[PDB]
């Protein structure tokens, strides 16, 4: 509970009726209670599960950094830095909830390249959260758990899929980002975005209309993040 | 613009 | 509590915050503890108020009427109408909120007809909400509870009000549509949002610039529904 | 288009 009384086909057939009313805290509830029947997550339920929390962290984040700008030009009382820790704390909690998910036991029974990449890029993702608003003295174990997690699935997707995996490119796009902005690593940044997307233009020959179009919707992030940046 | 994930 | 122990000040801090934040829950359980402190809210304050549920319950509203047509379409198991009815009964679960601050004690503590004006108007409001899902024995009560609250209101802005008072015009918008899409008198509907625009639109050589554009807001809406329904 | 409130 509370979703262990619900089937699992129940529950995933919920989270894709939540997902269409934009209803992403129920989606992520329905997908969490999926998870916890102890199966595996398809690729589509993968998808459903990374798209709810993506959703309901965002939200979080976006405020956060709202609270976080009028606090620094705060520095009227104690009640903006305690409505910011407010955010704060619910923010970690539901990237606490995630790797929770993703050790307990999604990525040990992840039996497939393509599943162990994807939830280790999830859980360099949700380690990566905790930084943003990490100031402790553990920012730095954090940092370096979100940079493990990325490079043990940079380094199965390298050997196990192509190039052009939409995966596969968009863990590389968000290990640049936690270079540029986490760990202070702007070339590292910029060499993983320029590697990553080159090597992929180079294999569009090999993919289908669809494929191709998959493959060239990361590789404009990755350009619009090397524009930005170089 | 801010950076794209 | 649970906001019986933050100071009125704090809570209309934070309901402030939250807004910026987009964080419309935070906002609504704010206001809610800000009511509860038993004392007047200013016009800025009911404005905070209304902002707060209309968003929360606004979100609600378009899910359910996502989850209704799937479900009109499907009539795949009670997936869809159990988790319809889980959004309904949240919704109506919020609107019954609003409704206890208003009839405890914001209805009978308003000593202006501007202030009471204002929580009548909200109370046709959220009994309209309510009305929007009822299908059951007392759907034709909860129109009657509408059309009282909305009528009282009219009775006293008429009254109290010049016709350009924004607050007053988006009575009669409400009360317009509520004629319309609820009680099944268009042409009831299509009268007041008339007699309302005309109206509004006489008084205009009265006001201010900032005053004109406040109203002449509100008369492009009662625009756009005439234009529809005509 | 919806009507407006
Ligand atoms: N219900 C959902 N949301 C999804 C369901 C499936 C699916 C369905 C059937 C089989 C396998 C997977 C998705 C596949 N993933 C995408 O199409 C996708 C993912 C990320 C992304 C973009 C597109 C644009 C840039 O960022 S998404
Ligand atoms: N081997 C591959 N290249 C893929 C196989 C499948 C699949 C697997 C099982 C069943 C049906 C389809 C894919 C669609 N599934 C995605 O998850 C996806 C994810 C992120 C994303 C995009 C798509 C587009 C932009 O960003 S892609
Ligand atoms: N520090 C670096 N590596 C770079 C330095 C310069 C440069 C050097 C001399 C003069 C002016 C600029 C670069 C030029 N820009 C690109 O090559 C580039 C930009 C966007 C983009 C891609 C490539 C691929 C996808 O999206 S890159
Ligand atoms: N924090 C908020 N949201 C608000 C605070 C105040 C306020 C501030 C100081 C004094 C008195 C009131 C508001 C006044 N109300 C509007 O300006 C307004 C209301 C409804 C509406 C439109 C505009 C456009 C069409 O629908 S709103
Ligand atoms: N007597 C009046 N005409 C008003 C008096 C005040 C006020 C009262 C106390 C302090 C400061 C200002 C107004 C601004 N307050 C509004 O609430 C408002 C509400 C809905 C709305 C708009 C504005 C614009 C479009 O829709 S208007
Ligand atoms: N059943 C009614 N009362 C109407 C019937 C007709 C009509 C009659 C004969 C031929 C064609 C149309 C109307 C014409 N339309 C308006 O006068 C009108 C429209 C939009 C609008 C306003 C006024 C004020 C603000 O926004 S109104
Ligand atoms: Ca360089
Ligand atoms: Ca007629
Ligand atoms: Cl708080
Ligand atoms: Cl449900
Ligand atoms: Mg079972
Ligand atoms: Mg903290
Ligand atoms: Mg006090
Ligand atoms: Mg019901």
């Amino acid at each position: 509970g509370a979703m262990g009384s619900m089937e699992r086909a129940s529950l995933i057939q919920k989270a894709k009726l939540a997902e269409q009313a934009e209803r992403y805290e129920d989606m992520a509830a329905f997908m969490k209670g999926a998870v916890e029947k102890g199966e595996e997550l398809s690729c589509e339920e993968r998808n459903l599960l990374s798209v709810a929390y993506k959703n309901v962290v965002g939200g979080q984040r976006a405020a956060w950094r709202v609270l976080s700008s009028i606090e620094q030009k705060s520095n009227k009382g104690p009640e903006v830095r305690e409505y910011r820790e407010k955010v704060e704390t619910e923010l970690q909690g539901v990237c606490d909830t995630v790797l929770g998910l993703l050790d307990s036991h999604l990525i040990k029974e992840a039996g497939d390249a393509e599943s162990r990449v994807f939830y280790l890029k999830m859980k360099g993702d949700y380690y990566r959260y905790l930084a943003e608003v990490a100031t402790g003295d553990d920012k730095k174990r954090i940092i370096d758990s979100a940079r493990s997690a990325y490079q043990e699935a940079m380094d199965i997707s390298k050997k196990e899929m192509p190039p052009t995996n939409p995966i596969r490119l968009g863990l590389a796009l968000n290990f640049s980002v936690f270079h540029y902005e986490i760990a202070n690593s702007p070339e590292e940044a910029i060499s993983l975005a320029k590697t990553t997307f080159d090597e992929a233009m180079a294999d569009l020959h090999t993919l289908s209309e669809d494929s191709y179009k998959d493959s060239t919707l990361i590789m404009q992030l990755l350009r619009d993040n090397l524009t930005l940046w170089t | 613009r801010r950076r794209q994930t």
